[PDB]
């Protein structure tokens, strides 16, 4: 739960 | 072009891979429950909001990228 | 109230925690190159478009939460 990765790219979710 | 792995139905492993046109520039994939969603899609769009929304989900966790077949299962854990 | 680790400047290991104000609802870290940032950040703009941008740096990986003092240099 609420949480951004990423780069590019690239995502990542929460 | 961009090719993703894409099932107009959630399934619990989609091999579906289509050529995704030129309006599409990611594949995405996301788990809501035990339900996973294999779609070409938007970078701009690829967020928690724009993606709950679209796909009328309360819970999920995502993954896109710009590789070809790169929204596969085990991009989630 | 939302604690985050929020350096000025990018810095190898920042050790600097601030109260972020309520305007701010998350905490950032990203690597661009060689360089770390750490800040107070809204949500809304944690994305690669709006990080690159607001930091002028040209490529980054970037991780943004929620939760006190997330933003550790080991998220990356
Ligand atoms: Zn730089």
């Amino acid at each position: 739960y609420s949480w951004t990765w990423g780069n590019x790219x690239x995502v990542x979710g929460x | 072009m961009l090719q993703c792995y894409n099932c107009p139905n959630p399934t619990a492993d989609c091999k579906t891979a289509v050529n995704c046109s030129s309006d599409f520039d990611a594949c995405l994939i996301t788990k809501a429950g035990l339900q996973v969603y294999n779609k070409c899609w938007k970078f701009e769009h690829c967020n928690f909001n724009d993606v709950t929304t679209r796909l009328r989900e309360n819970e999920l966790t995502y993954y896109c990228c710009k590789k070809d077949l790169c929204n596969f299962n085990e991009q989630l854990e």
